[PDB]
């Protein structure tokens, strides 16, 4: 089974988030919840549902009907950013987690991705190798999905996608490359690279008859 | 409390055996009232669930559907650990191991090990291939250009890129490298310029890798 997560929700201090985890008939078995900081092991913040384990602060509290597992905070602290999980059981496997969630706690106001899309440089295709090179800047909060497209159909086969990373003015930076032949770049018409950032797609295309 | 203490190498070749130890302490690894397993988090993604042991009436254990041709998950009843071991190794299989304890009834993790990363690469040391990132056609109307550099398939970090031997900083965005499934580095790094000079400006990037003696300048070719 899949538990579907958002990929971020982000949250000003002191305000509700609310973090979902949908899958068919999830509401049918219990559900755990997860907290995940950079560099240590995952915490337990809730369990059955909506039971708060020992330690676990009130504002954390959970839900489950359905279809929809809800994770809610009440109050966000900033100390609550993290990566928040889900999990349940199916059958016959007796584990499955959540995509994951990366929750925020606005420090700075939302920012847009700056995207710009790189075509292979003639000296690569002298080389006989091809690479896309799209750079993904100045967006906050330091979440992105980025998905890449041959004409209109997506393409996952050699895309390496990095980690967001901080910058000096506190946002966050990315950086997507794709792999190809140059068979492969003269073959398809179009390529494009689309950055998704909270619902806003930011998309930027190239095209092997530019040069 | 209870301890679970990780062991096992942080690298190995691919297409090999990859073998982690959790070797407890405060609990017995054929406890009725818990559950012992392992879960993955390949770095900048999610949890996933590979595998779990218990001892009921007998040992009884479940693994994940990808590495269940591949997972065993043995109790040493002995030394007190229970051990994970992955045949036949690939890159996507680098990632952080954690061991974990399942709490009955809900068989909720209340016990993680400190977790090892683990590398499934070959790399060698190599000098990048240093290309130039430049837009075809143009034709802008903002008072602003980006150009870079592309450092691809280097090992191993770091790589320091510079422009105009140090005279141009501002506007300079060296992006951190990624970790491709070779086990190879690349990088980018970009500047932003006004476009009103693109015509007599030049721009050229400082490319330097220590570890394989590399120290290439190249410049950044502007198209019109």
């Amino acid at each position: 089974s899949v538990l579907t997560q958002p990929p971020s929700v982000s949250v000003a201090p002191g305000q509700t988030a609310r973090i979902s985890c949908s899958g068919d008939n999830i509401g049918s078995y219990y559900v755990h919840w997860y907290q995940q900081k950079p560099g240590q092991a995952p915490v337990l913040v809730i369990y059955e549902d909506s039971e708060r384990p020992s330690g676990i602060p009130e504002r954390f509290s959970g839900s489950n009907s359905g279809n929809t597992a809800t994770l809610t905070i009440s109050g966000t602290q900033a100390e609550d950013e993290a990566d928040y999980y889900c999990s349940s059981y199916d059958d016959p496997n007796f584990q499955v987690f959540g995509g994951g969630t990366k929750l925020t706690v606005l420090g700075q106001p939302k920012a847009a991705p700056s995207v710009t899309l790189f075509p292979p440089s003639s000296e690569e295709l002298q080389a006989n190798k091809a690479t896309l090179v799209c750079l993904i800047s100045d967006f906050y909060p330091g979440a992105v999905t980025v998905a890449w497209k041959a004409d209109s159909s997506p393409v996952k086969a050699g895309v390496e996608t990095t980690t967001p990373s901080k910058q000096s003015n506190n946002k966050y930076a990315a950086s997507s490359y794709l792999s190809l032949t140059p068979e492969q770049w003269k073959s398809h018409r179009s390529y494009s690279c689309q950055v998704t950032h909270e619902g806003s797609t930011v998309e930027k295309t190239v095209a092997p008859t530019e040069c | 409390q209870v301890q679970l203490q990780q062991s096992g190498p942080g690298l190995v070749k691919p297409s090999q055996t990859l073998s982690l130890t959790c070797a407890i302490s405060g609990d017995s690894v054929s406890s009725n009232s818990a559950a012992w397993g392992w879960i993955r988090q390949s770095p900048g993604r999610g949890l996933e669930w590979l595998g779990i042991i218990q001892k009921r009436s007998k040992w009884y254990n479940n693994y994940a559907v990808s590495v269940k041709s591949r997972i065993t998950i043995n109790p040493d009843t002995s030394k007190n650990q229970f051990s994970l071991q992955l045949n036949s190794v690939t890159p996507e299989d680098t990632a952080v191991y954690y061991c974990a304890r399942y709490s009955y009834p809900f068989y909720s993790i209340d016990y993680w090990g400190q977790g090892t990363l683990v590398t499934v690469s070959s790399a060698s040391t190599k000098g990048p291939s240093v290309f130039p990132l430049a837009p075809c056609s143009r034709s802008t109307s903002e008072s602003t250009a980006a150009l870079g550099c592309l450092v691809k398939d280097y090992f191993p970090e770091p790589v320091t890129v510079s422009w105009n031997s140090g005279a141009l900083t501002s506007g300079v965005h060296t992006f951190p490298a990624v970790l491709q499934s070779s086990g190879l580095y690349s990088l980018s790094s970009v500047v932003t310029v006004p476009s009103s000079s693109l015509g007599t400006k030049t721009y050229t990037c400082n490319v330097d890798h220590k570890p394989s003696n590399t120290k290439v300048d190249k410049r950044v070719h502007h198209h019109h």
